[PDB]
């Protein structure tokens, strides 16, 4: 971060993929920001989204909270606000909050309890309110869930650089370096332009 | 001024200011006065001072509400009282309807409130409308409304339904939608709880 730094208006943020059978989920920010503001969570969402678009998928973004559309003082208000900002910056996307994680990933729950929501078809981008929640989620899913998890991938910086989780296995590193290669190529190209 | 108004009304606060100085004029001019009033305005001032709000404010208030009623085709304001089983409220309503202040609407289970009105021997409120929230025609319409305004403030349809059965929320909504012109609550509950749904 000191040498390469963030690109314009970007925010350094760690991002993981959960590779499920029907979909993949993006989790952010899993590594950098202890307690990002609404404004930061919105920017994180944007970064995640553009990455999802690189893989030809429509991003659908949920700002996670322990709450369902309450916007109460504290994290609900932060995530509800983040969703509002995100929506203003990327008016074409489904971005919604505040909501709990199952409400977010599960479209049936969303329709049954909160049909007013603008998130339909389940979210594939999950942005977290704080580093405790994101870091613990991706590590837990990776260990006890029965799904491949790849990352974290450092987002927000000018050139291609990624930091492994030290708990990584060798196959973990193999996967990570694959995506770093992908990124490296992308940035080289764009530059070369 | 007209065929239906030949004189001031009895409790008109202006009677003193116009009559007392003209009487003063007649007393001084007729020579029966022994101390002349010279400063006519200081006197009119002194006269205004004698009938201040402590004597007349509520008098004028009730008069004004009545005149409002007359100008509105005789329609009284519908004021809903969600604590329909409160004895203070009922006792007040005896006087209030007797002196034609409003059209009270009571909220609660009809049996309980009619038992209460009988227990207290208030015969003047046997005509007053009593409604059980869940059993009103516009109930579901109301819940929808609440939902739409508070769906992103911690209230979904389930919760909206649950709350609208609360007499406070129901009174509030009636007033909001114009199915009542106003509401009075808080006689038997702390102020925060009573005022919050409003």
């Amino acid at each position: 971060l000191q040498t390469i730094g963030v690109y314009k208006e970007g925010i350094p943020a760690g991002l993981n993929f959960v590779l499920l059978e029907d979909k993949f989920l993006v989790l952010a920010d899993t590594t950098v920001n202890l307690n990002p503001t609404a404004e930061q969570c919105a920017q994180i969402a944007l970064q995640a989204a553009k990455i999802v678009e690189y893989f030809g998928i429509e991003p659908r973004v949920a700002m996670l909270s322990y709450s369902n559309f309450s916007g109460a003082e504290g994290t609900p208000r932060k995530m509800k606000k983040a969703a509002e900002i995100a929506r203003s910056l990327r008016p074409d996307l489904m971005i919604e909050g505040d909501m709990q994680a199952d409400t977010a990933v599960n479209p049936e729950i969303m329709e049954r309890l909160f049909p007013f929501s603008g998130l339909k078809g389940g979210a594939n981008v999950l942005v977290f309110p704080n580093l405790e929640s994101s870091n613990i989620a991706y590590k837990l899913i990776q260990q006890i869930g029965k799904a491949e998890v790849i990352g974290p991938f450092l987002t927000g910086v000018r050139r291609s650089a990624n930091v492994l989780q030290r708990t990584t296995t060798v196959d973990g590193i193999v996967n990570s370096v694959v995506f770093t290669a992908l990124e490296a190529q992308y940035i080289k190209e764009v530059l070369k332009s | 001024f007209g065929r239906d108004y030949l004189i001031p009304k009895p409790f008109d606060t202006r009677v003193l200011l116009w009559v007392a100085p003209e009487v003063a004029k007649a007393a001084m001019k007729s020579g029966v006065a022994t101390r002349a009033i010279e400063d006519w305005d200081q006197y009119r001032e002194s006269l205004e001072a004698l009938q201040g709000p402590s004597k007349v404010f509520i008098r004028s208030a009730i008069n004004r509400v009545h005149q409002n009623s007359a100008a509105n085709g005789g329609e009284l304001p519908r004021i809903v009282f969600p604590e329909g089983t409160s004895t203070k409220v009922l006792k007040a309503l005896a006087t209030l309807v007797e002196e034609k202040i409003c059209q009270p609407i009571l909220l609660g289970y009809p049996e309980r409130v009619k038992e209460k009105i009988k227990a207290l021997d208030i015969p003047l409120l046997n005509d007053v409308s009593i409604v059980h929230p869940s059993s009103h025609p516009k109930y579901f319409s109301f819940v929808e409304k609440l939902y739409s305004l508070r769906q992103r403030k911690g209230i979904n349809l389930g919760e909206a339904e649950r709350l609208m059965a609360d007499p406070n929320y129901f009174a509030a909504m009636m007033v909001n939608q114009g199915e009542a012109d106003g509401m009075v609550s808080g006689s038997s509950i702390n102020y925060a709880d009573a005022v919050r749904p409003i």
